[PDB]
């Protein structure tokens, strides 16, 4: 059973182990009450540059809200990131990902609106 | 110095959700009350097997995993029962447990569906949601011309705190002051992000003027339900429980300062 | 391998105390309340009801650490007041709240239902 | 293997849609359709369904240990 | 004291005892396996 410690690791390189597990009451919700499964630090992405992580995440927003799977090969002019955002704005979301999420242990709005979506993690 | 007199106003009431609003209380007792919801609701859940045969091709722990998973009935038993910690029993009794067993086998050339309609319970009262008088039946196992699994489960009392299996909710959305009018979220770009279900604002309007006197009243929930209690007796039993943290916290406050 | 039992959240340790009062020296009229085996759900709305009485100066909580499974609920109060006292009228006025609001909850069900 | 019971997020039952998902597919719904007719509203219940490979179905083809 | 064993190839149950080559007396097949306890292993659902 996975437990703090144990090393996963996202499709971009992006590896890390567990720190801690938070109950769903403990961890952050969205308006609809959803959770992420995996919280991860925004300082793994600026000096690594793994901009496919978040187009990835964008994309699976817009696949589980549409009901497909994201087209994600490499070199297609047909996909860019202001599709894929005009398109999750079609499901009543922020287009570019983003959600507010209230503290799950006070209940109150977080100032800055988190990016959540789906990504396809690894258990390593 | 003194108690909020909240109101309620149920806006939907359904089996599978209860969508409603909380005045004039406090945002930590909301939240608290959202919280509760999840993890400290009792119901009853599978939390012990006992697998006398299984030749199918999910190992005991993925099949003792996923009857754990399946929700059953707790209506007005899980009020009855007492936790096996209380029992003056020994590992089990009709006090504190229900009983279930399942026993299929393949013989037929067709795989088999090994289904929660396979649960049998000693209790009429308590037994897996979908099996209750549609939804189809949640799939346990799949067997093949041969293969048998052959259990003995006990089920028993307990809150989200101790294991996901025993949290009645499928989901509990929560929300506050719809339009931003407290500014407790800061947006780049108002224009940008979508209206809330809740909201009443003219399209034009991105977010609600800034209320520097204001504080966080009016909070909007939707409980949506496993199936083994209905979302107003999730509510129900999440206000009487956290009722009981409190006054058994009293209690215990009442102890150390007498005995100081 | 290292694993707590989930229970260990919830229920009491032998000999272990729900609630512990200790007498804060740095400032007059405080006190530390040190409840074990609770969490933010209590802490916070008892906290929070704490913040309505004025003569609370103070009113904070913390859980020291997510893996221990404790609550630290820190109250100054007025010299005319106690800690203890406003700990137990916020406890008492969060328990007739929720009476209340259990009350309402179970009209507003009785009304939807009926019409 | 097999289709998950809850929705790992919310904790919503989906076991007992996977069936019903399938036979949704095959009378010519979109998986998006089959989702909606299903009432798989939040995107991680849509995740659980759209996402799952029944592997059981090829664990399946080989012969159990006892006849 | 029997020690029965299922063929991994006709899925058989034959006895054998100790000091006996491993062979299933219906098909000669080499691959025998155990069959599983009769000891009572208890599952916390979780
Ligand atoms: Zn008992
Ligand atoms: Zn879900
Ligand atoms: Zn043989």
């Amino acid at each position: 059973i996975p437990q703090i410690g144990d090393k996963f690791a996202s499709r971009h390189g992006q590896k890390g182990t567990c720190g801690i597990q938070y109950r769903q009451e403990d961890m952050p919700f969205t308006c609809e009450g959803i959770t992420p499964d995996i919280i991860i630090n925004p300082h793994a992405i600026p000096s690594r540059m793994t901009i496919g992580h978040l187009i990835e995440c964008l994309q699976g927003k817009v696949s589980a809200n549409k009901g497909e799977i994201g087209d994600a090969t490499p070199f297609n002019d047909a996909v860019n990131v202001q599709k894929i955002s005009n398109l999750l704005s079609d499901y009543g979301y922020h287009l570019r990902g983003n959600e507010v999420l209230y503290n799950g242990f006070t209940g109150r709005k977080i100032t800055s609106q988190i990016f959540i979506g789906p990504t396809y993690y690894q258990r390593l | 110095p003194y108690a909020n007199q909240p109101t309620v106003r149920i806006t939907e009431l359904t089996d599978e959700n209860v969508k409603f609003i909380i005045e004039n209380t406090d945002l930590a007792v909301a939240n608290s009350i959202r919280r509760v919801f999840i993890a400290e609701v009792p119901i009853i859940a599978i939390d012990w097997v006992q697998i006398d045969a299984n030749s199918s091709v999910l190992h005991d722990e993925f099949i003792a995993h996923r009857l754990g998973l399946i929700p059953l009935t707790s209506d007005d038993i899980v009020d009855k029962l007492q936790y096996s910690r209380d029992c003056t029993c020994e590992e089990f009794c009709p006090e504190c447990s229900v009983e279930f067993t399942l026993d299929v086998r393949c013989n037929e050339d067709q795989t088999r569906h090994v289904t929660s309609r396979d649960l049998i319970s000693n209790s009429p009262r308590v037994i897996p949601v979908t099996s209750r008088n549609e939804q189809d039946d949640i799939l346990i196992v799949k067997l093949r011309k041969g293969q048998e699994l052959r259990l003995r489960a006990y089920a028993k009392k307990g809150f989200g705190k101790e294991h996901a299996k025993w949290n009645p909710t499928a989901g509990v959305a929560f929300e506050y002051d719809p339009d931003n009018a407290l500014r407790h979220t800061v947006y780049p770009k108002p224009e940008e992000w979508p209206k809330s279900e809740y909201s009443e604002l003219d399209e034009d309007e991105s977010q609600a003027p800034y209320d520097p006197n204001g504080k966080p009243e009016r909070f909007y929930y939707n409980v949506e339900s496993c199936g083994s209690l209905r979302p107003e007796t999730i509510v129900l039993s999440a206000l009487s429980g956290l009722k009981k943290k409190l006054s058994d916290l009293q209690t215990q406050l009442s102890h150390e300062i007498q005995s100081d | 391998m290292n694993a707590p039992p989930a229970f260990e959240s919830f229920l009491l340790f032998e000999g272990e105390k729900k609630i512990t009062i200790n007498k804060d020296t740095k400032v007059p009229n405080a006190c530390l309340f040190t409840i074990n085996k609770e969490d933010h759900t209590l802490g916070n709305i008892i906290k929070s009801q704490l913040l309505k009485d004025p003569q609370v100066l103070f009113a904070g909580y913390k859980v020291p650490h997510p893996l221990e499974h404790k609550i630290i609920i820190r109250v100054q109060t007025t010299p005319d007041y106690s800690p203890q006292e406003a700990f137990t009228n916020a406890i008492t006025d969060l328990i007739s709240e929720l009476s209340l609001l259990e009350e309402r909850f179970r009209v507003a069900i009785k009304d939807k239902q009926e019409g | 293997m097999i289709i998950p019971v809850r929705c790992f997020t919310c904790g919503k039952i989906v076991g007992n849609k996977w069936e019903a998902y399938l036979g949704l597919l095959q009378a010519e719904y979109t998986e998006g359709d089959a989702l909606d007719a299903l009432g798989l509203k939040r995107y991680c219940c849509r995740r659980m369904l759209l996402a799952h490979v029944d592997l059981i179905e090829k664990l399946l083809n080989y012969a159990p240990l006892e006849k | 004291q029997p020690m029965i064993y299922i063929c991994g190839e006709c899925h058989t149950e034959n006895e054998i005892k100790s000091r006996d080559p491993i062979r299933c007396r219906e098909c000669g097949y080499r691959i025998m396996y155990k069959k599983r306890t009769k000891r009572l292993v208890v599952f916390d659902a979780r």
